[PDB]
């Protein structure tokens, strides 16, 4: 058994954190006080679910995680909500002044001022770990902390834990819920600095989650709660394999082996289905064929983009519920004809499939209905570069006029770190173009 | 059209289905970079206090 | 919490400041004695941004009352809420400043200033997270104009890294008849360009035009003006005082509104406009609130917004309503008038909603625009200044305090620059 | 109100569209870089499809289908027909073609069928000899295609000259295939002379190279009522039966082949697009396809009508306001 540390950074990462950690608790049958009657290994055991929870001699199961906001308002809701008993005071790190949606502020000013306390607090968890494999980092691109501290922390982590894996769940900015206009600045900046320290990034575009909540759950004006609950389902599909008995995606190195042939193209597109309203009077259950096809409709992806215009370099199907290979292959067979699904030549046209027999768990009174089966696809398609092209364009419109630049410069950041960050993005978009988008 | 490495357990199954075959800086340099930023940040404030003291 | 130190100086300064306090004190449930008597814990949840905790569950405005003459001190101390201010926080001289910037900044204001800064230290020193200051003052007189901008220079020097916020009342010959106000205003604008992060431009031309035309106030008074200045102040500070996401501290506001350091002059706007004591018969529908708040008849700076381009814009909605509709309506605005927003700042309009409404309104909106069209206002002042500086007229009132022509030439040049700067960004 | 930007100032065709839209008080033209548009009249190359369909509050329409270039680039079209089971070598309305590269290559495979009457085509080079032909492109420095030059073209009279059929096809967001009723033959002025494969005059009907030499038709454009008449007076048939039946069949077969790859049915932006198909009638009245044109211009006579029809079926269909010139190709 090999443990993983979760690191939730900034408001978004921390609020998404409890969304996951709550769900995780429901799935493994853990209670708000760390108790898990089902575990009989009282005070330990190297069970698959220990990867995410450690055990206390009193029988409390404690997430292998640390949250860290540069301001206290959000984390205080974690040290007071239902699951306050469940975490450990020292894994909820907070500062006083935040980073005012300013990457440079959270990276340099205030970053420096609380990196070591974070790194230390993290080594604490690496010790009660017999074979730590790496970290999952949850953050937003747009905020001060989320963008600027995380990239700071990602570089100390490549120093402090060289042989360790780092995965990202990263929230791409959308104006329908964004609270800053400099967000493209912070997104490009933090992507650049972080690109070489992250083994695999899952970018959830707020815009995508938001329409999924509007169209499929009848929710008028989605709140962060709705968004964050849906993100916890998809996140739980990506991590189910690390906490349950399986042979596919058993440890974090396997994620980059399965999804990431090139190190820079490490942003797999996640696609999930079915997403049904709990209040739906009746819903005719969807079939393995029907859910698997849904995975090729752009309207279910965590990122609106067209994979028909782009090539694949990997694909994974993560089924939860009542699924058997016969149906899976059957369905593949048939979508293979109807849809346009070209891989790149130096890659086999093929799917890796995993099935967890236990259907998806829903937060009682949440927005999602229980479903007899569900699937998360993890395609690595070049089509996700669409997201970079549009973010880079917004960057270009503003930096041409130098709008807002003085806020980052005034914190010490040098104007050039803007152009070198952006130029790296152009490299990134160029590689995506070479690889895919040939035939 | 080719199921590979079917692995079964009481939690679920895992397999591969193929249809067609194929046709870093240092704590030193990190600190060298944070500090170049407070040196600029503190210089800017110097010049500002300097103006204000004029 | 992030605390804000409020300073209010001079006649104008001290009277819009007292009004602001009685309005937000109601909003937050504090009674004219400093004791909480509301319901919603949303009232108290951020109360310490603007108030201070004393034993008795009592709440003291973190306010400092400054003037070079005892008149206005005594009026406010004998106003409705005259009793809820830290009495050592009254700093006042005797001379007065006689509508003279140079006396507020240089000669009379000098004697008094350190006594003001002591209270500012004593207030700042007991802040866990001072975020900055907000000063209320006028720009056409002598104390608030001249001593206000001096205090701002002295405050930035002790707190170079806290935010500086001013509500600055601009002079208009529709409401005043002192000939030297264009001098005081240009000397003060020159200071504000260099030393404040965010300045709201409460223009007395706009305040008079609203009151006289729109509200049909035949014989308006400063209490009528100050009624518009009261609602606006409550509006643009909602995001600091109740729980929320957007523009919820002075820095985060600035990073959202100020794309270049000098262009930090804001054009406010309120809907619905109301004469005080106006019986409110109907609520505004969300599309009504939206249309009006963007309308020129509704600005607090007499500038044609269609004569420029919006650099950035913040919209605050208050009262129980539909975010689904606010969001629909705010989008439609930018979509049907899309050239009036610079295309080189994407998504430059941020919208907040506060469920708690202001007093006597079920529904209001408050608009904060950073529009290049505010060059019209500085231009108005600049042309009055020039008219009489080109003949060094009335200059003796100033050179006899030890000022020197050269200063007037500088303040004028920096403002003429500010205008050309706003104009270059009108063309992209 | 609706908003459009313009980003190809060389479109005779969508210059008419923007002119019409404006002339309604219901359409304003933003500046190309303003993102807050409903309609993008879109550039010819590297049009930023990635950026479309993300403005909330706005419904966005663009006048191209991402990936319609497969139909509209000669080397790609070939590969499209050859590979797509819907078309394949079962295809009998496409001249026999291969893709060749200067200095997936079908050069060996080309000669393979080159054997013993054999004339082919690549301005461009026509010749009945592999040498001089293959090496022409083998130097050229631009990938080109080798297509069997049709030796027995139907030739109009009086003249004994070859022509060229242009049909305009509009495909809206629903993937309705509209065929504009009026088409044009691009006629040759110099009587088509066999053994002149290097003449490039009588042999080529390109409106350009014909305006160099030219008589019977105003600017070498014959329209359908005249061509129908001639087809009746000689030949004894209709334009409908002999030719247009094949044409409607080729437009439908091509556009649907790619429909799964460019349909915007369930997409966050909508496409429509105007295609110009280029056909060749031959001696036995059998239609052949050559160019599909992705940004076609229009015969001067017909601009008024087609361009209004584009606005009508393709743009107003999506953005409404307050007999039909097209033939919907049913599928
Ligand atoms: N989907 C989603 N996005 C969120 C949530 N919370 C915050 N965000 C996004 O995250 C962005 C800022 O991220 P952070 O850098 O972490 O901001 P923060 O956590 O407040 O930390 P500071 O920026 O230092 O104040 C905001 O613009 C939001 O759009 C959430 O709960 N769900
Ligand atoms: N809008 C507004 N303007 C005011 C108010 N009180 C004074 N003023 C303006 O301030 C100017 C006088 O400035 P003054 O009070 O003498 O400045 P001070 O001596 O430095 O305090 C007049 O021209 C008025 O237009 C007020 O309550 N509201
Ligand atoms: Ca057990
Ligand atoms: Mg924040």
């Amino acid at each position: 058994m090999r443990e993983c540390i979760s690191i939730h950074v900034g408001q978004a990462g921390v609020q998404i954190g409890n969304a996951c950690w709550e769900l995780y608790c429901l799935e493994h049958g853990i209670q708000p006080d760390g108790q898990m009657p089902s575990d009989k290994t009282i005070g330990g055991g190297d069970d698959s679910f220990n990867t995410f929870f450690s055990e206390t001699g009193a029988g409390k199961h404690v997430p292998r995680a640390v949250f860290v906001d540069l301001e206290p308002t959000v984390i205080d809701e974690v040290r007071t909500g239902t699951y306050r008993q469940l975490f450990h005071p020292e894994q909820l790190i907070t500062g006083k002044e935040d980073a005012a949606n300013n990457y440079a502020r959270g990276h340099y000013t205030i970053g420096k001022e609380i990196i070591d306390l974070v790194l230390d607090r993290i080594r604490k968890l690496a010790d009660q770990c017999t074979g730590l494999q790496g970290f999952l980092v949850f953050h937003s691109f747009g905020g001060g902390t989320g963008s600027g501290f995380t990239s700071l922390l990602m570089e100390r982590l490549s120093v402090d834990y060289g042989k360790k894996s780092k995965l990202e769940f990263s929230i791409y900015p959308a104006p329908q819920v964004s609270t800053a206009v400099v967000e493209p600045y912070n997104s490009i900046l933090t992507t650049h600095t972080t690109l070489e320290h992250s083994d695999c990034a899952f970018m959830v575009d707020n815009e995508a989650i938001y329409d999924i909540c509007r169209r499929n759950l009848d929710i008028e004006r989605p709140t962060y709660t709705n968004l964050n609950r849906l993100i916890s389902q998809i996140v739980s599909s990506i991590t189910a394999s690390l906490r349950f008995d399986g042979a596919l995606n058993v440890d974090l190195t396997e994620f980059q082996t399965n999804l990431v042939p090139y190190p820079r193209i490490h942003f797999p597109l996640a696609t999930y289905a079915p997403v049904i309203s709990a209040e739906k009077a009746y819903h005719e259950q969807l079939s393995v064929a029907e859910i698997t096809n849904a995975c090729f409709e752009p309207a279910n992806q965590m990122v609106k983009c067209d994979p028909r215009h782009g090539k694949y370099m990997a694909c994974c199907l993560l089924y939860r519920g009542d699924v058997v290979p016969k149906d899976v292959n059957a369905a593949i067979a048939t979508i293979k004809t109807k849809r346009s699904i070209q891989f790149v030549d130096w890659c086999p046209t093929g799917f890796k499939v995993g099935i967890n027999y236990q259907p998806p768990t829903v937060v009682p009174g949440g927005d999602l209905a229980k479903v007899q089966r569900a699937v998360c696809m993890l395609s690595n398609t070049t089509a996700i570069a669409e997201a970079w092209a549009r973010l880079d364009h917004k960057f270009d419109l503003m930096y041409a006029k130098r709008a807002f630049v003085h806020w980052y410069v005034g914190e010490g950041m040098e104007e050039g770190e803007f152009s070198e960050a952006r130029e790296d993005m152009a490299a990134l978009e160029k590689d995506y173009e070479e690889v895919g988008v040939d035939s | 059209m080719e199921v590979i490495e079917l692995n079964k357990c009481t939690s679920g199954q895992s397999f591969e289905v193929i249809l067609k075959p194929p046709s870093d800086p240092s704590l030193e340099e990190i600190q060298k970079k944070l500090e170049a930023a407070e040196e600029r940040r503190k210089y800017q404030e110097a010049e500002l206090l300097k103006h204000l003291a004029e | 919490m992030r605390e804000i130190v409020h300073i209010q100086a001079g006649q104008c300064g001290n009277q819009i400041g007292a009004k602001f306090w009685e309005v937000i004190s109601d909003e937050h449930g504090i009674d004219p004695t400093g004791s909480y008597h509301g319901d919603s814990d949303l009232q108290l949840e951020r109360i310490n941004v603007y108030y201070n905790e004393a034993t008795g569950n009592k709440y003291v405005p973190r306010a400092i009352l400054v003037d070079l003459e005892p008149g206005t001190m005594d009026s406010v101390r004998s106003g409705p809420f005259g009793q809820i201010f830290r009495p050592d926080n009254f700093v006042f001289g005797q001379s007065g400043a006689g509508n003279n910037w140079a006396k507020g900044h240089y000669t009379e204001g000098a004697e008094l200033v350190d006594s003001v800064l002591d209270v500012v230290r004593k207030e700042s020193e007991s802040c866990d997270c001072l975020q900055g200051f907000q000063l209320t003052h006028s720009l056409g007189g002598g104390t608030g104009s001249g001593m206000g901008t001096l205090l701002i220079s002295k405050i930035r020097e002790e707190y170079p890294d806290r935010i500086m916020n001013t509500f600055s009342v601009m002079p208009s010959p529709k409401v005043s008849d002192t000939v030297v106000e264009p001098y005081n205003a240009t000397l003060s604008v020159h200071q504000l360009v260099e030393n404040t992060d965010e300045t709201y431009c409460i223009d007395n031309e706009a305040l008079y035009d609203i009151c006289f035309r729109t509200l049909k106030l035949t014989t308006p008074t400063y209490g009528d003006l100050n009624h518009l200045v009261s609602a606006t102040m409550s509006g643009v500070t909602t995001c600091l005082r109740f729980p929320g996401q957007l523009n919820a501290d002075l820095r985060k506001l600035a990073v959202n509104m100020v794309p270049f350091p000098r262009l930090h002059f804001f054009m406010p706007g309120f809907a619905p406009l109301t004469s005080r004591g106006s019986q409110q018969y109907r609520a505004l529908t969300v599309p009504e609130l939206t249309q009006q708040m963007f309308d020129s008849k509704n600005m607090m700076a007499a500038c044609d917004p269609r004569h420029g381009r919006y650099l950035t814009v913040a919209a605050i909605f208050r009262g129980r309503m539909s975010m689904k509709e606010v969001d629909e309506q705010m989008l439609n605005v930018q979509n049907k008038n899309s050239s009036y927003f610079v295309e080189w700042i994407p998504n430059n309009v941020k919208t907040a909603v506060c469920d708690i409404p202001p007093r006597g309104l079920k529904m209001s909106a408050t608009f904060i625009g950073n529009s290049t069209a505010i060059q019209e206002l500085f231009k108005r002042i600049s042309e009055q200044f020039t008219a009489m500086f080109r003949r060094k007229a009335f200059l003796h009132w100033y050179t006899g305090e030890g000022m020197d022509e050269m200063e007037f030439t500088e303040a004028e040049s920096n403002m003429n620059d500010l205008v050309s700067e706003y104009q270059q960004y009108q063309d992209a | 109100m609706y908003t459009f930007v313009v980003r190809d100032e060389n479109s005779s065709v969508y210059a008419e569209v923007s002119r019409l839209l404006l002339a309604t008080g219901q359409w304003k033209r933003l500046r190309k870089d303003n993102p807050r548009f409903n309609l993008m009249l879109g550039e010819r190359n590297r049009l930023p499809f990635g950026r479309l369909g993300h403005e909330p509050g706005l419904v966005q329409l663009v006048n191209y289908y991402r990936g319609a270039d497969k139909l509209c680039r000669k080397a790609s079209l070939v590969k499209l027909i050859k590979t797509s089971p819907e078309l394949s070598e079962s295809c009998t309305w496409f001249p026999e073609s291969y893709v060749i590269y200067p200095t997936t290559d079908e050069r060996e495979v080309f000669l393979a069928a080159y054997n013993r009457g054999n004339v082919w085509i690549a301005g461009i080079l026509i010749s009945s000899e592999a040498s001089e032909l293959l090496d022409f492109i083998d130097e050229q420095g631009q990938v080109h295609v080798i297509q069997k030059y049709l030796e027995k073209p139907l030739l109009l009279e009086p003249g004994h000259r070859k022509f060229d059929i242009r049909s305009w096809v509009l495909v809206d967001h629903l993937y309705n295939i509209y065929l504009y009723r009026e088409g044009v033959l691009r006629t040759s002025s110099e009587p088509y002379n066999s053994a002149n494969f290097q003449d490039k005059t009588c042999h080529l009907t390109n409106h350009c190279i014909q305006k160099e030499y030219s008589r019977y038709e105003e600017g070498n454009e014959m329209f359908f009522e005249e061509f129908n008449q001639y087809l009746m007076d000689a030949l004894n048939t209709t334009l409908e039966n002999s030719i247009l039946l094949q044409i409607k069949h080729i437009i439908r077969s091509c556009l649907m082949c790619i429909e799964p790859a460019i349909s915007t049915k369930h997409l966050h932006y909508q496409s429509f697009q105007l295609f110009g198909f280029d056909f060749m009638v031959d001696e036995e009245l059998k239609v052949w396809l050559i160019e599909v044109n992705g940004a076609p211009a229009c015969a001067q006579k017909l601009y008024a009508e087609l361009c209004q029809g584009i606005v009508d079926v393709a743009i107003s269909s999506v953005f409404p306001l307050a007999t039909s010139i097209f033939i919907k190709l049913h599928h």
